[PDB]
């Protein structure tokens, strides 16, 4: 075909939304997992009835496969678009994936919120304590610009046009409260099953005359959900940046030395570079990059790859420290930082001295939450009161950090992998924060 | 039926000698209502060392992805740490 770039989506919406059938749907006609399953169950479709078959059936018999535990290809998926290899996640319902979301890799360049066209059900998606909202949430504060709207089940509504807008209306409220601007966002209606408007254009709503959304260009207008995918705007990649590389393992192989394995999050890793391990302030030569199998003269933004280094024993460097170049904005230590904590439900209030442990990159830290600067309008940013004595469920406040162990971190606004971090805590995440400015 | 997620998890050893048979043996031999060990394959991450890349799958309201993380790493002998290579729904 042709070569396209990388882009991360992730879909949200109510446990019955009918988003894994939308999202199997995609995966399923526009790329390549776990085909071998697939192929299984379109031969024995043949039983239905003469040979016809739903592609619901097959993905409903896949489910079942997988939960036997006999499928072959892993959890990361992907699938192709006219222009976009894209990656996509199924947002789980498993409270663990809050902290997956926030200090996993590949945040999400655009969130898909799928949204039950049922009367009942809609309404029972949209609830201000339903984990539907949460995800949208968390998607908007860690920066997820881009979103999509999916009326899904227009089949059972009949495709009524009226009932459609009035999805759309309470749909766009819903997501403006959240701090998304409807006139951005492209109401699609469709049906993950049947397939209407999934890849190609449905044939049971003549009023619908497709969708359409405002961009800094002008208007984009489209009728699948496929088009609003292929819609979605080229992300900006940190390949000029710094260098940044969290830890996640260091190893000491023999006849080698000491190799350190990660993520490249910002800027290139190449060998003949001379590097610099935070806090601890090692630096070295870049002997060597591979990655996977084979050598690689270089590792770019995104590459989980494992590097060699001499005089540097595996006693100094560990898990949780950053790598980057000795000479370019090198990575170091902080005395504290400050950042802007949006507190998420749960049992409790939040006090100075409270110190909880924050997942930042590979880092494990408990902080202190020294002082609580200030209480803020999440939305705008303006400043409410000055510092507040407590938080609460929805508090968004910016509040001064001390790690308890030596801990690098960076502002959101330079190094975004490394300036969103998790609150752990009550056996859950109870706070998600973006770093805003840091005491190096 | 209740509510269910597929995850892949990355177990690191400690080097390129660990026993690597020894290590998925250990992880499977881990047992949790509502866990289901899947396929698993041993993936070079480079210099020789590979690592355990095991999927399974869980009920969210039963297993505890943490915890689960940190049964497997009480191998000290084999498991340096683990890793969530990615996750979906069900
Ligand atoms: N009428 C109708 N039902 C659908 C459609 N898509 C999915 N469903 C059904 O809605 C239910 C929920 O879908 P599911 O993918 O499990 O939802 P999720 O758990 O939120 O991802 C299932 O019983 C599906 O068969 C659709 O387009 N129309």
């Amino acid at each position: 075909g042709k070569e396209k770039s990388h882009i991360n989506v992730v879909v949200i919406g109510h446990v019955d939304s009918g988003k894994s059938t939308t999202t199997g749907h995609l995966i399923y006609k526009c790329g390549g997992i776990d085909k071998r399953t697939i192929e299984k169950f379109e031969k024995e479709a043949a039983e239905l009835g003469k040979g016809s078959f739903k592609y619901a059936w097959v993905l409903d018999k896949l489910k079942a496969e997988r939960e036997r535990g006999i499928t072959i290809d892993i959890a990361l998926w992907k699938f192709e678009t006219p222009k976009y290899q894209v990656t996509v996640i199924d947002a789980p319902g498993h409270r663990d994936f809050i902290k997956n979301m926030i200090t996993g890799t590949s945040q999400a360049d655009c969130a898909i919120l799928i949204i039950a066209g049922g009367v009942g059900e809609f309404e029972a998606g949209i609830s201000k304590d339903g984990q539907t909202r949460e995800h949208a949430l968390l998607a908007f504060t860690l920066g997820v610009r881009q979103l999509i709207v999916a009326v899904n089940k227009m089949d059972s509504v009949k495709w009524d046009e009226s009932r459609f807008q009035e999805i759309v209306k309470e749909t766009s409220n819903f997501i403006k409260k959240v701090g998304y601007n409807p006139k951005t966002v492209p109401f699609v209606p469709i049906s993950g099953w049947n397939g209407d408007n999934m890849i190609e254009a449905t044939t049971n709503a003549p009023w619908y005359k497709g969708w359409e959304k405002e961009t800094k260009a002008g208007v984009v207008k489209g009728k699948t959900l496929l088009e609003a995918i292929d819609a979605i705007e080229q992300p900006s990649r940190p390949t000029d940046k710094p260098l940044r590389l969290p830890l996640q393992d260091v190893y000491k192989i023999g006849g080698i030395g000491t190799v350190p394995v990660g993520r490249v999050e910002t800027g290139v890793i190449k060998p003949g570079m001379v590097v610099t391990f935070a806090p601890a302030g090692v630096t070295t030569e870049v002997k060597s990059v591979e990655m996977h199998h084979e050598q690689l003269e270089q590792g770019v933004p995104g590459d989980n790859v494992g590097f060699n280094v001499k005089n540097v024993s595996v006693k100094e460097i560990r898990r949780g420290n950053v790598c980057g170049d000795a000479k370019n904005d090198p990575p170091k230590g902080c005395a504290s930082f400050n950042a802007t904590v949006i507190v998420l439900n749960h049992p409790g209030q939040i006090s100075a001295g409270y110190s909880p442990v924050l997942d930042c990159h590979t880092a494990h830290i408990a902080c202190r939450f020294d002082e609580l600067l200030e209480k803020n309008d999440r939305r705008s940013g303006k400043k409410l009161e000055d510092h507040p004595k407590f938080l609460k469920s929805g508090d968004a406040a910016l509040v001064k950090f001390v790690p308890s162990k030596p801990m690098c971190v960076e502002a959101f606004s330079e190094y975004p992998p490394l300036g969103r971090f998790a609150v752990r805590d009550m056996r859950q995440t109870v706070a998600v924060g973006v770093i805003k400015s840091v005491d190096k | 039926p209740a509510a269910k997620s597929i995850v892949t998890l990355d177990v690191k050893p400690w080097d390129d000698e660990t026993n690597l048979e020894e290590m998925v043996a250990n992880v499977k031999a881990i047992e949790m209502e509502g866990l289901t060990w899947g396929a698993h394959q041993f993936i070079p991450i480079g210099f020789g060392i590979k690592k355990l890349q095991i999927n399974c799958v869980v009920e969210d309201d039963k297993v505890s992805l943490d915890d689960l993380q940190q049964s497997i790493e009480e191998d000290e002998d084999h498991v340096q740490s683990t890793d969530i290579a990615a996750m979906q729904a069900l």
